[PDB]
């Protein structure tokens, strides 16, 4: 069969159930509340179109690593769509992809990657380095 | 007996 | 909570970064994928991050990782301005990391020297939360304080040399050549029981709860009640002296000079199994309720199945007497007169590591201790060495007796998470007998 879901944008998507039911949020509204067109206020056509792509495709696997080779803005979007839609798989993979961006040590280097300004005062930074010494 | 190891002296 | 309480008091505003903008929870889900080494760097990024990285529950699970189970609630007082709600689990994790680092490359703080047992030998050592008990052939035992240094009591009573010992907070048990065992009160230092039954020297003993089993040169073992002071059972079947024993409350396992290892059911004074295989005296034993491990003068170490009596592995490789062994989670470490120490997996029989190399011991390994990170070895060469258990590499010499090459010897060692107790002396007069207590604790 096939169910239809409406993004926040107002765009309708046709997706084979089961692929869509990978999202427990969508699953719940379909089997429990019975929403003809499933309204997804927190996900826009753009991102929704991406998660559907990830779902229809189902230690970071080789592909999800390529599929998430997107820019930060998107990743941030996927984290939320996954959480909102409740897709444990997608959520893990994306959050993990962000974590890997930190694994590499060096406070100064982690900033260049996430911007971040060193808002620590003379003494504060010195103290922070002392506490988290390795 | 290797040096550094011990046992009580023989009793009988 | 707690992390929320921090944001609304320090007020870290306007951050142009990925995690500062994510809902609190999702940032935490993300930070969880990092290893402690990282969480510590990430915490130095900025105030916002620092506050997140201090999520108590993120660490409670990271402590279960290193097996901490106990968070530390530290030092109070007149706060530095902008407060910070520290994570007990985090500080607990860091404490351990610093302790490990102290052992590894710290900086040897001169140890407390505890003089005692003049011109005599220390035959057994016991270390139990702050209390140290030394056994000697001068016929006495001395209870010490690992904290101060002082001798608290001297258990005088035996008429022969003390050669075996056991302890469990305030209950000390000794085995002497005078053929008796004695139950003492560590605090008052008074003898409360004298156990008669053995006719020859009481060589070994293993304590489990309210019962103790002793092995003697009379070829028998006796199971006693530490409270009543009565002898409950007598295991007869060995032809030669019983050198080592293990007791888990269910079965008694013993190794004797008849090249045999016997498994007993004490209640019915019956020998369930006689393990044959070693071709010479068996000196050491270890038993985890499932596997009995025996070390012989024959060079081998055998691993047996207590239930069937079947030999499972015949661990070969050492070249001389395996004097001491330690078993834990199917990981075995053996100290040998060939001056080597070996680490084995008694499940597969693989010899994971041999501790040798340019800084190996020069003579027989007299004692050893180990945990998930290190192996600690003592020798007649006068040193106590620290080794990395995972790589099998030498780390450093914790103790280096100046008289090591001319008589100075380290007979035994006991290690707690935070300190090391060494029994030192010499057969000639180059080293006064004493205990050395090293402290690897950290200031927190």
């Amino acid at each position: 069969p096939s169910i239809k879901l409406q993004s926040s944008d107002g765009e309708i998507f046709e997706v084979d159930v089961e692929i869509a039911k990978q999202s427990v949020t969508i699953k719940t509204m379909l089997e429990d509340l019975g929403m003809d067109p499933v309204p997804l206020p927190n996900v826009n056509a753009a991102i929704l179109k991406k998660v559907i792509q990830w779902c229809t495709h189902h230690d970071i696997p080789v592909w999800d690593q390529e599929f998430l080779k997107v820019d930060q803005g998107t990743l941030f979007e996927l984290i939320l769509a996954a959480n909102y839609l409740d897709i444990k798989g997608l959520l893990d993979v994306t959050c993990k992809t962000v974590a890997n961006m930190i694994k590499g040590k060096t406070p100064e280097e982690i900033r260049k990657t996430f911007n971040i300004k060193n808002d620590f005062t003379e003494e504060e930074e010195a103290q922070v380095r002392k506490e988290n010494q390795w | 007996l290797p040096s550094g190891l011990l046992t009580p002296p023989q009793s009988g | 909570t707690q992390v929320k309480h921090m944001m609304q008091v320090i007020e870290p505003q306007f951050q142009r970064d990925f995690i500062s903008l994510l809902p609190k929870e999702l940032a935490l889900y993300v930070l969880s994928f990092l290893e402690p080494k990282d969480l510590l760097q990430a915490a130095q990024t900025c105030r916002y991050w620092r506050i997140l990285a201090e999520d108590n529950l993120l660490w409670r699970e990271k402590c279960k990782e290193e097996g901490i189970d106990e968070p530390l609630h530290i030092k109070r007082r007149k706060v530095i301005k902008p407060g910070f709600i520290h994570s007990p689990w985090k500080s607990a994790y860091i404490r351990q990391h610093r302790i490990d680092t102290n052992w590894r490359r710290g900086e040897l703080k001169s140890p407390k020297v505890l003089k005692g047992h003049d011109d005599h030998v220390i035959t057994c050592l016991q270390f139990c939360g702050n209390r140290i008990v030394s056994g000697s052939d001068d016929n006495t035992l001395k209870v010490w304080s690992a904290v101060t240094g002082k001798c608290l009591r001297t258990l005088v009573g035996h008429t022969g040399g003390v050669w075996s010992s056991q302890m469990r907070d305030n209950i000390i048990i000794s085995g002497s050549t005078d053929r008796t065992l004695k139950v003492w009160n560590a605090e008052t230092g008074e003898c409360i029981h004298t156990l008669y039954g053995h006719t020859s020297t009481v060589r070994c003993m293993h304590l489990h709860e309210k019962r103790v089993v002793s092995g003697s040169r009379d070829a028998t073992l006796r199971v006693w009640d530490i409270e009543t002071g009565q002898c409950l059972h007598v295991l007869m079947g060995h032809v030669a002296a019983v050198r080592c024993v293990q007791y888990d409350g269910r079965r008694v396992v013993s190794g004797a000079y008849d090249f045999m290892v016997k498994v007993w059911d004490p209640e019915t004074e019956t020998c369930l199994h006689t393990l044959q295989g070693h071709t010479n005296r068996v000196y050491s034993l270890q038993f985890d309720g499932i596997h009995v491990v025996s070390g012989s003068l024959d060079t081998s170490i055998r691993v047996w199945d207590v239930e069937t009596g079947n030999c499972i592995h015949t661990l070969t490789g050492h070249q001389s007497l395996t004097s001491g062994m330690e078993l834990k989670d199917n990981i075995l470490v053996s100290g040998n007169a060939d001056s080597t120490v070996k680490i084995w997996d008694i499940k597969t029989g693989q010899c994971l590591q041999t501790l040798q190399g340019p800084n190996k011991h020069q003579s027989a390994v007299t004692c050893l201790q180990f945990n998930k990170n290190f192996v600690i070895t003592s020798s007649d060469d006068g040193t106590v060495k620290l080794w990395d258990l995972k790589t099998g590499e030498f780390i450093r010499n914790l103790v280096t007796l100046e008289s090591g090459g001319s008589g100075g010897v380290v007979w035994r060692i006991r290690a707690s998470n935070t300190k090391l107790v060494c029994a030192v002396g010499s057969r000639n007069g180059t080293e006064e007998t004493k205990l050395l207590v090293l402290d690897f604790d950290v200031d927190m």
